[PDB]
């Protein structure tokens, strides 16, 4: 989509594509930068 | 395949 997209999505646990995460509210929070293209629909 | 949450408001 710019520059460099920002992996921002919520998980269980730190996922495979954002290795750096943090658990708050009980959900996790991506704060990777990637994107390979437009996004993951 | 990375996160559904791209953050990328500026094409």
């Amino acid at each position: 989509e710019e520059y460099k997209c920002y992996c921002t999505d919520t998980y269980s646990d730190c996922p495979g594509f954002c290795k750096t995460c943090k658990a708050e509210f009980g959900k996790y929070i991506c704060l990777d930068l990637i994107s390979p293209n437009d996004c993951v629909k | 395949t990375a996160c559904s949450e791209c953050v990328c408001p500026l094409r």
